RNA sequence: GUCUACGGCCAUACCUAGGCGAAAACACCAGUUCCCGUCCGAUCACUGCAGUUAAGCGUCUGAGGGCCUCGUUAGUACUAUGGUUGGAGACAACAUGGGAAUCCGGGGUGCUGUAGGC
RNA sequence: GAAUCUCGAGUAGAAUAAAAGGGUAAAAGUCCCCUUGAUUUUGAUUUUCAGUGUGAAUACAAACCAUGAAAGUGUG
RNA sequence: ACCUAUUCUCAAACUUUAAAUAUGUAAGACGCCCUUGUCGCUUAAUUGGACGUGGGCCAUCGAAUGAGAGUU
RNA sequence: UGAAAGUGAAUGCAGGUGGGAACGCCCUGGCGUGCACCAUCGACCGACCCGGAAGUUUGUCAAUGGAAGGGUUUGAGU
């Protein structure tokens, strides 16, 4: 027999199929690029005056 | 057959506004999407309509429900400001287009930091932005199915708009007196048809050549005793007064008044006891 | 009747169609030029006739039209040469007529007149902004463009 | 087989019946902001941004923003796990999830509820509950009197 | 593939709707398939029975099945579900049993089980025998050729009128 | 309430015939020097208000065509599950569930948002 | 109906390089005008997929331009 | 040759319509409400957008049922 | 780290953020505190693409040299 999928799902399933694990933050890397660079610069205030805050 | 059964089925109709021939959606979508990154920035469209006998000058915002208008000036509202005639006209445009400027300045807030050009020369300049303050209010044009051909109203009432203080992107290509083969802007043309002369040139050749068709065309004008000098000054001064007090007024007659002289005209949609009642009134005279 | 229901005449064409080009097409057309004192139009041929040796695109025939008093003036010779007779065949059931002449010389080549007729108010088919249709109470009959056509010239059909 | 971008897409990226033409407005004067849910039915008309046909009816998370696109993440089952995959979905193919506003609208009443219930020193249950049996109830026979059936004899209609 | 059978009214199909008020037909009992040349034998067995006793002018009949599924090309079959009609007799009264035993004839050149049931219905037509007597009793009912047409309370009125003209309309 | 501009949903809005429309508006309409474009200012561009509501436009009417909704079709066709059910089979019945479509009949014939004019 | 253009209707019944399917009516079709986004440089995605490669494609970012009155569109 | 109202019977690459079974997602504390901070992005604009601070609500904490679950 | 020539790793408590072992304090939580590990945002080093301030002498006008600074590229880095 060249092709079947008779035992595939089951195999599936033994292990199941798994979901990826949850993170809150994701990489804001991979995103677009303007709005990137302008988290950079917003974030690094952001620590700053919360440093300076402190 | 031609219009059979199964094509009054199969039939699918316009838009309402394509139907009535209003609205080029093509043109629309270009001009009312805003770039999803900018989220619920609202996208400023100057619309400029003509009729037979006036200009309608709008300022609009699209909305999922609806437009919402920010700012308006209609041509009848030039009597106010001293233009009684001629309310339709390139300048009658220009004047509309300043007014409409003048009153979104207002509205925003901006009046007072980008008052535009006082004196219109005919010069083509864009209202450069302040260095350390706000950014001039954006409208872009919206001409609608008026052709965009050279020296047109709608970029008539487009300069006044921009001359009023208002960011409106565009070129001299279709200004008055803007040559296409030199690319350059005739500022004393362009000046000209500001201040409405054109028509005055007009009257002076038609006083010149034929008496009888100078009475006809400025039948108003004649009869009011303006000659074709005066166009300069009294446009110059409308510009004035419109810019000193730009505010519009709402009129007062009663809405509710009227509201109630007019139901009486507006027939009433018949009841279906009516219906049946006509029905078999008209089977027993048919038989 | 209503003033603004008069028939009067939106457009006169003048068409010559010589099956050629070359020089016959282009004395042809400035006979047009002189006849109507306006730029004719060269038409491309639709279709490829091996039969006639046509191939498309090619100019075969030249036509003008004319608007206004010059217009009303070509017509009054054409009726003329006619003697203001023309056939029932002749009107179109949507209102309009022609008739081809022989010979030019007397207003050597054949061409046809056609007379386009229309009632003040087609502006709403013809223009672009807010299109629509003309009423069915507003168009023009064959017998109405008869009736005018014989108080107009006395003329007999 | 023929494995293309748009195979077997006969049905599923063709146009409702009379409802061919020009797209409706409203959809361009929508906002979608990272973290909405948003469903997935590719408009045939655009051609551009179109996701492949195994996104269409699919729902997801969106993650970026752009001028004309939005970003979607969906879960997509690969041999024996899920996958993220991000399509870049031009807004022409993308809807708000009604699903979605629905939840939001049953916050909004349960934040109500529960401020409204300590204002009044009360508890309220907040979680919504399954149909439950029917209760006893009475039913009256005044003019509503039980009429009788029978199965009826077998006919040959026709 | 042509079909064999071509023919598929036979007698009097001009006959007009109130002439021929009995209709007889021969029902399939099974879900199966008829072959086109099994059609067109029971066409004949029943046409040369019908003419021969009660004439041409007796009788229409009509086959209903139409061989438009191809068997793998080299010919033409009929599908047939459960109570599809095969034939259908229309005659008057009297000929209830000539045509019933012309359906048993032509039993035998049809493959499986079929049923012979005399029509409650008025003819070829969808109506029962008591409505249609009681609707062409008040007047919605105009006989056109073979078929007749029944007035409807959709379209407009003076049409409606000219055509029928002892219809009540109330 | 009517009208205009910009719309949203995109026929309850479309197509056809007939009858109305007071104000304002709109439209038709006069003209071709100017900007501009054409074989032709008819289209488009520009200047204007001498007339017309004839058309467009609004609205009313037709047991109009279409369309939209409700019921009928009909718990029907179909269908998930179940049986050491029936039948040679085709197929059918039953059990626990889900559940249409055409014909047909009734009703309906655009609603609404912003800025304004009357 | 005039010795090829004329006006009526005309939901696409035509066209859209090439198979077939989908899309398209003030266009995505037909004509005209100006052009070379059929460009340079990244990364991110989609599809076949092992989520390897190749091929084809999508959304952007940094430049440079075309075009348009403008919105905008254009990385064949 | 047609045209009109009808009529019998069909389609695996015809179709307006349209299931049952399958299928996607959501059903909150990485929550909600209020205040307020950074940015070179965005806006006519502290205008938004993203990320936050400081507070308040705070396990019936937002359907049923059952399991400890997951990653190298 | 780069093919090489070559250059060669602290703005900060060797940074933020999220969750977190163990501990402490309070009345089950809360509050601190956060090892290890992941998610993530940066900083630094080398290549890659710009940018050429000193400085060196030899061609000073230059030759050579590479600093600050910028990319949101990359490495089996710190």
């Amino acid at each position: 027999k060249n092709h079947t999928n008779h035992n595939q799902n089951k195999k599936a399933h033994r292990n199941g199929i798994k979901r990826p694990q949850k993170h809150r933050y994701d990489s804001l890397k991979y995103r677009d690029a303007k709005f990137r660079r302008n988290q950079k610069f917003a974030n690094r205030g952001t620590v700053e005056a919360i440093r300076q805050a402190k | 057959a031609v219009k059979s059964s199964p094509y009054f089925s199969r039939y699918q109709t316009k838009y309402r506004r394509r139907r009535e021939g209003k609205t080029d959606y093509y043109a629309r979508k270009r001009l009312i999407a805003q770039a999803k990154n900018k989220y619920n920035a609202p996208k400023y469209r100057l619309v400029v309509r003509f009729s037979n006998r006036f200009v309608t000058c709008q300022i609009v915002s699209s909305r999922v429900n609806g437009d919402y208008v920010l700012a308006h000036a209609h041509s009848s509202e030039l009597p106010r400001y001293g233009i009684k005639w001629g309310l339709a006209n390139w300048t009658a445009a220009y004047a509309t287009g300043l007014l409409v400027a003048r009153r979104a300045l207002a509205k925003v807030g901006l009046a007072d930091k980008y008052e535009g050009v006082t004196e219109p020369e005919g010069e083509f300049e864009l209202t450069e932005a302040i260095e350390d303050g706000p950014r001039p209010f954006k409208v872009f044009l919206d001409v609608g199915l008026k052709r965009t051909s050279t020296g047109s109203r709608v970029f008539g009432a487009m300069k006044g708009a921009s001359d009023g203080g208002l960011f409106i992107p565009h070129s001299p290509n279709r200004f008055p007196g803007f040559d296409i083969e030199t690319e350059e802007l005739d500022d004393e043309t362009l000046r000209k048809y500001i201040y409405g002369g054109h028509v005055a040139e007009y009257m002076e050749m038609l006083i010149d050549d034929d008496e009888e068709r100078y009475q006809k065309q400025f039948s108003g004008l004649i009869a009011d005793g303006i000659e074709s000098d005066q166009l300069e000054d009294i446009y110059a001064e409308a510009y004035a007064k419109i810019r000193e007090d730009p505010s519009f007024q709402k009129s007062g007659k009663d809405a509710a008044a009227f509201k109630a002289e007019s139901l009486k005209h507006t027939q009433r949609k018949l009841t279906a006891e009516e219906r049946k009642e006509r029905f078999n009134a008209k089977v027993i005279e048919a038989g | 009747q209503n003033p603004m229901k008069e028939l009067r005449i939106s457009k006169l064409v003048l068409n010559i169609s010589l099956g050629e080009s070359g020089d016959r097409l282009t004395r042809a057309a400035k006979v047009l030029e002189q006849l109507s004192g306006q730029t004719p139009v060269f038409s491309k041929a639709r279709y490829t006739i091996r039969r006639f040796g046509i191939r498309r695109n090619e100019k075969i025939a030249c036509h003008v039209t004319v608007r206004g008093p010059k217009a009303e003036e070509i017509l009054e010779r054409g009726l003329k040469v006619k003697e203001y007779e023309l056939k029932k065949r002749n009107f179109s059931a949507t209102g309009n007529f022609g008739f081809g002449i022989q010979e030019h010389i007397d207003l050597i080549y054949g061409m046809d007149f056609y007379v386009v007729m229309d009632r003040p108010g087609m502006r709403v088919a013809r223009r672009k902004a807010q299109r629509g249709r003309v009423g069915y109470t507003h168009k023009i009959n064959a017998e109405d463009t008869i009736n005018w056509f014989k108080q107009k010239y006395d003329a007999v059909v | 087989h023929s494995y293309g971008i748009r195979a077997r897409t006969r049905y599923t990226f063709q146009r409702g019946f009379r409802e061919h033409g020009q797209i409706r407005l409203s959809t361009y004067l929508k906002t979608y902001k990272v973290g909405d849910i948003v469903d997935i039915k590719v408009n045939g008309a655009v051609q551009k941004g179109m996701p492949h046909k195994y996104y269409h009816g699919k729902t997801g998370v969106v993650y970026n923003v752009t001028q004309s696109s939005v970003g979607v993440l969906i879960y997509k089952v690969v041999g024996n796990r899920y996958m993220e995959k991000r399509v870049n979905v031009r807004i022409e193919h993308v809807k708000h999830s009604k699903c979605r506003q629905d939840f939001l609208d049953r916050v909004k009443a349960n934040e109500a509820k529960r401020k409204e219930a300590k204002a009044q020193g009360k508890t309220v249950q907040l979680r919504r509950q399954p149909a439950p049996p029917a209760k006893a109830h009475f039913v009256s026979t005044e003019n509503n009197e039980p009429v009788t059936l029978h199965p009826v004899a077998y006919d040959t209609t026709i | 593939p042509d079909s064999k059978i071509r023919i598929f009214d036979l007698g009097r199909k001009r006959a007009g709707v109130d002439e021929f008020p009995l209709c007889i037909h021969l029902v399939s009992n099974e879900y199966e398939q008829i072959t086109s040349e099994a059609l067109e034998a029971a066409r004949i067995c029943a046409n040369k029975y019908l003419v021969k006793i009660g004439g041409k002018d007796s009788f229409h009949l009509r086959v209903r099945a139409h061989p438009f599924h191809v068997v793998r090309p080299n010919g033409l079959v009929a599908r047939v579900n459960i109570g599809q009609i095969l034939m259908s007799v229309r005659t008057k009264d009297s000929s209830r049993a000539t045509a019933i035993e012309a359906l048993r004839r032509c039993q035998y050149k049809f493959p499986g089980q079929q049923r012979i049931i005399v029509s409650k219905k008025w003819g070829f037509s969808q109506y029962a025998r008591d409505e249609y007597i009681e609707k062409r009793s008040r007047g919605e009912i105009i006989p056109d050729g073979c078929y007749a047409k029944f007035l409807n309370k959709r379209g407009s009125l003076q049409e409606k009128l000219d055509l029928f003209p002892e219809a009540s309309f109330n």
